[PDB]
């Protein structure tokens, strides 16, 4: 019962599911054969982990996911990799030919030779579940086939599941570690849309992903290795309500009733806290109040932005390891006290607050140390609306003077869905304006 | 998976091509007869690229050598590497061409263009999943110029959804003193803007001045301009044919360094250039005027997108701190209405003889300065209808001259538009 | 109150189907539309091809006449 479909889509959403699988697996105890000694339930079960986990009569703990991308490479590393025996072959969906970075490709040129056998494959899925609660979807803004099939999928997975839940962990392109000058292209056209077919998008930047990662753990310069680890941790994080159960445990969707105030406005800002090197962890007790602080330092957030220059339309805090009510209640009154949160005059202001008993995992080799308690906070603010307008403006520079649209024209589409879809951003900017205006 | 088949037309492409083909054998770890005897599994990971597999773990190049000539035909096969390739890919003439672009297009070339066909679909046929073509050939001669051109046409005719790479060598007064070169030039100029999606230009201007004043030779030689080619072709398709994230295959290449569909004429430069370093000293001289193979200065123009490849064991810190000193330091020569429109990639792997070397690829504005100079060299022979009947004679038209001499001027007007193009 | 209860649920119903139908008309009417425009881009390039084959043909006819005389 509420069980939850996990869908991989490109080489950022595949790579980041290996990273987020393999700590789940360590989190519950879970070998890379799939066998969980701790579960004395063979064969089925209804605890938690289920909902993330399916079994066989064997013992074996399946992944409810699908891996897909349209060309082979990134996911044969799956396939013959460490955890290949974790999944079934069937789970891994791969092409010949990638979309080269065109979301023309990965929605409709190579995209639709492979969704319905990818529709089917979900399917398969589908019906072992009980009770299914919804899709998670990972992949990258900037990629063809993460933009323009990920588009295809949410489109066609709110024809075959309708209004069932469909959440989005979406990597936002930067710079130091993207591989397309179009990116802004993909990311406008796959979120105008997608923007209709999701319900909640966790927005990725890899800018902020690469700064944490050479500020708080002093990497030279990381890789996505060094990125999706970190990525891992803000995810388990934030699906560890679904996979655990406690008495103080609050499940993300009733975080996603306060965190969604209108439709269109669904994507959180995730801040997580500590970030900290072994070296430095040391003879170093991160107190409840002090990761709770942390999350309050822009520096620490997923994406590069500037929640004191907005307003908050939401606050939600992710605690897991040793955190009581007490210290925490104290330690957000210190905050109240000393920062100045401003919410919009429509909304209370009161912190919703979660604990998972269970502590954080670290994965070996990593240079994360192994702390006894984080969080994650979940903040719907105004100030999100800057990552759009950064996007939009690169947008605007290029599509001017139609740079590179040749190559969209050419598989297939139009002038106008690039303008259509333009718009639906300059809309959705000025939704985040008219959100933060006080009322009358 | 992504096979890549390889052409080489006439004397130029041929001579090129072979020591192209002996430069990545080398750093693949292929010996002459076509077996592997290497040190690493990355020289194996994308040999599929550019090498056919056969019996008895044979590499074969996946390569098709052309010319009107039958001369090339036995100079390559009794080469060093001449036993590598497979036989049945040889197609020969024996008429010639003679420097005579009509003939290779439209005369004796069209009479050998389909036995050429005929093995590239053999070829394509094999392919798991063909990404496209790459052509060597001149443009100053008659068979690389003049059938090249013809062959990349009935190719995209067959494979319309391919991308068609060329690496396209431009003549000079300095190297040839053939006087026909601007006019078989500017006619094939008029086919690759039309019918190709990358040309790196090749210019033997850039090759001889280099050889002459940085090399310090007195003489160059054919041998001594190749030598360059082969370390700027191994460089430009470094990521093509090791594993990586950055323009791995042709058709992402494309897209990240063709803006607008004609403006697909690339400068190439490479660095060192040594004949008998720091990462700030390869940045600094990988965009220097001094190490381009295009004559043409990148400070009289503006860049629209370039791909810098840094091979060789370093500090990609180091390399990711310099790549953005110089856009900074010289941001009035990118264009300002692409955004981050210069894209780094790193192989751990270093050419022959280097510890390490760095690959530039840009597509800038000032290319125009050689197309106007073989536009000046055409004209000063077109206005007086110099050497014409040789043409006229195989059958062309004087407005076929005409349009070519044209269309050139307008791609030139379009690199001077969006030089002068402002983003407010 | 019961009559509208049955409202309420019927509508959602409907607005739910209503939602599934206009996505489904939508994305089939996207995938036509891209259908026709890429191969029109095709077309239109081959269109292009046949008629250097067309002038090629021109020119060693025009030899063949030259010749003689
Ligand atoms: C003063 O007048 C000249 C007289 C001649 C050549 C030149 C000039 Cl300016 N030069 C320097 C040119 O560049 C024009 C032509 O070049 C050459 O054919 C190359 C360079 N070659 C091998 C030689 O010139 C031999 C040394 S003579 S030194 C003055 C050329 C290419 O322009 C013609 C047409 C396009 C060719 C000629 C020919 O090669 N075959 C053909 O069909 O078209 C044809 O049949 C095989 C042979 C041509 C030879 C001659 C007409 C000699
Ligand atoms: N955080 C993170 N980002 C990644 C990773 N891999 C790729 N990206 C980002 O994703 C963007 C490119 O999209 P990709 O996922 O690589 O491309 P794709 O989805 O496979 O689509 P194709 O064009 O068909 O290859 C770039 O901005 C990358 O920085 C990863 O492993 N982790
Ligand atoms: N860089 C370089 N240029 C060459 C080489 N060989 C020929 N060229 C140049 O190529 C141009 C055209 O000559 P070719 O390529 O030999 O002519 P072709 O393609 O064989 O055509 P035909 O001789 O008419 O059959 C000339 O301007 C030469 O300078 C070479 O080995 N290296
Ligand atoms: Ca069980
Ligand atoms: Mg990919
Ligand atoms: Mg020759």
């Amino acid at each position: 019962m509420r069980e939850c479909i996990s869908i991989h889509v490109g080489q950022a959403g595949v790579q980041i599911g290996n990273a987020c699988w393999e700590l789940y697996c360590l989190e519950h105890g879970i070998q890379p054969d799939g066998q969980m000694p701790s579960d004395k339930t063979i064969g089925g079960g209804d605890d938690s982990f289920n909902t993330f986990f399916s079994e066989t009569g064997a013992g074996k703990h399946v992944p409810r996911a699908v891996f897909v991308d349209l060309e082979p490479t990134v996911i044969d590393e799956v396939r013959t990799g460490t955890y290949r025996q974790l999944f079934h072959p069937e789970q891994l969906i791969t092409g010949k030919e990638d979309a080269a970075n065109n979301y023309a490709r990965g929605h409709y040129t190579i995209g639709k030779e492979i969704i319905d056998l990818v529709l089917d494959r979900i399917r398969k899925l589908a019906d072992q579940c009980t009770g299914l609660q919804g899709f998670l979807v990972f992949h990258s803004f900037g990629g063809g086939t993460g933009s323009g099939f990920t588009s295809l999928l949410m489109e066609r997975l709110s024809v075959d599941y309708g209004k069932k839940s469909k959440l989005e962990f979406s990597i936002y392109p930067a710079p130091q570690v993207s591989t397309a000058v179009v990116e802004p292209y993909n990311s406008i056209l796959t979120t105008h849309t997608t923007l209709e077919h999701s319900d909640c998008a966790f927005m990725v930047d890899n800018e902020a992903i690469y700064d944490i990662c050479r500020r708080n753990l002093d990497i030279e310069r990381p890789t996505y290795t060094n990125l999706n680890r970190l990525i891992s941790q803000i995810v388990s994080s934030i699906t560890a309500s679904l996979r655990f159960d406690g008495a103080l445990n609050v499940d993300l969707t009733e975080f996603q009733t306060n965190l969604v105030p209108y439709p269109r406005i669904h994507f959180p800002l995730a801040t997580y806290a500590p970030v900290i090197s072994a070296e430095k962890a040391y003879h170093e007790q991160l107190s409840v109040a002090e990761i709770t602080n942390a999350c309050f330092e822009p520096a620490n957030q997923m994406v590069k932005c500037d929640p004191r220059h907005g307003k908050y339309m939401a606050c939600c805090l992710l605690y897991r390891g040793d955190v009581v009510p007490k210290d925490v209640n104290a330690a957000i009154a210190t905050i109240k006290t000393k920062r100045s949160i401003q919410f919009v005059d429509w909304c209370p202001t009161g912190f919703k607050v979660g604990i998972n008993y269970q502590p954080p995992t670290v994965v070996p080799g990593g240079d994360l140390a192994k702390v006894q308690r984080a969080v994650c906070m979940l903040s719907n603010t105004t100030a999100i609306a800057e990552a759009w307008a950064r996007l939009d403006h690169k947008f605007d520079l290029m599509y001017a003077k139609r740079a590179f649209v040749h190559w969209y024209v050419g598989e297939g589409m139009e002038e106008g869905e690039f303008s259509e879809a333009r718009e639906d951003m300059a809309a959705l900017e000025k939704d985040y304006e008219e959100v933060g205006v006080d009322s009358v | 998976m992504r096979e890549i088949v390889h052409i080489q037309a006439g004397q130029c492409g041929n001579q090129i091509g072979a020591k192209f083909w002996e430069v990545i054998s080398d750093e693949h770890g292929i010996d002459p007869t076509g077996s592997y005897h290497g040190d690493s599994d990355l020289q194996l990971e994308r040999i599929n690229v550019y090498y056919n597999e056969a019996t008895g773990n044979k590499y074969v190049p996946r390569a098709i050598l052309v010319d009107l000539e039958p001369g090339t035909m036995d100079s390559v096969r009794s080469g060093p590497f001449g036993q590598i390739f497979r036989p049945d890919n040889f197609v020969f003439g024996q008429s010639g061409a003679g420097n005579n672009w009509a003939k290779g297009h439209y005369t004796e070339g069209a009479e050998l263009v389909d036995s050429v066909l005929d093995v590239v679909r053999k070829e394509s046929e094999s392919c798991d999943c063909l990404q496209g073509f790459q052509l060597t050939h001149s443009l100053g001669g008659g068979t690389g110029s003049g059938m090249g051109t013809l062959l990349i046409s009935k190719i995209r005719e067959e494979y319309p959804d391919r991308i068609m790479n060329t690496f396209s060598v431009m003549p000079s007064p300095k190297v040839s003193d053939t006087v026909v070169e601007p006019y078989n030039a500017t006619l094939s100029v008029h086919q690759l803007v039309e019918n190709t999606d990358e040309t790196y230009c090749i210019d033997n201007e850039a090759l001889y001045d280099i050889c002459f004043r940085t090399l310090k030779l007195t003489t160059p030689t054919y041998g001594d301009l190749n030598h360059l080619v082969s370390a700027t072709m191994s460089g430009v398709t470094t990521c093509l044919r090791f594993p990586g994230q950055l323009n791995a295959d042709l058709r992402k290449l494309a897209v990240n360094m063709v803006p607008f569909p004609r403006l697909h004429f690339f400068m190439p430069g490479f660095a060192p250039l040594t004949s008998r370093l720091t990462v700030p000293e390869l940045t600094q001289q990988m965009f220097d005027s001094k190490n381009m193979m295009a004559a043409c200065d990148p400070r009289h123009g503006r860049y629209l997108t370039v791909a810098a490849i840094f091979r060789g064991r370093m500090s990609m810190k180091e390399v990711d701190e310099q790549m953005l000193n110089v856009q900074n330091k010289n941001s009035s020569y990118f264009v300002e209405w692409i955004p981050n429109n210069v894209k780094t990639a790193v192989c751990d792997i270093p050419p022959r003889g280097l510890k390490m070397s760095a690959t530039f690829i840009g597509n800038s504005t000032a290319i125009q300065e050689l197309f106007k100079r073989i536009s000046e060299q055409f004209t000063a022979m077109f206005r007086r209808k110099a050497f014409l009947h040789w043409y006229t004679g195989e059958g062309m038209d004087e407005m076929e001259f005409t349009e070519a001499e044209s269309n050139m001027n307008d791609l030139v007007s379009e690199y001077q538009q969006y030089q002068d193009a402002t983003a407010d | 109150k019961r009559e509208h209860e049955r409202e309420v649920i019927q509508k959602a119903i409907e607005e739910n189907n209503n939602f599934i139908k206009m996505a489904k008309e939508k994305l089939a009417q996207k995938m036509e539309s891209n259908k026709e425009n890429r191969e029109a881009h095709l077309a239109a390039m081959l269109e292009r091809l046949q008629e250097k084959d067309k002038h090629a043909e021109e020119v060693r006819k025009n030899k063949e006449l030259k010749e003689e005389a």
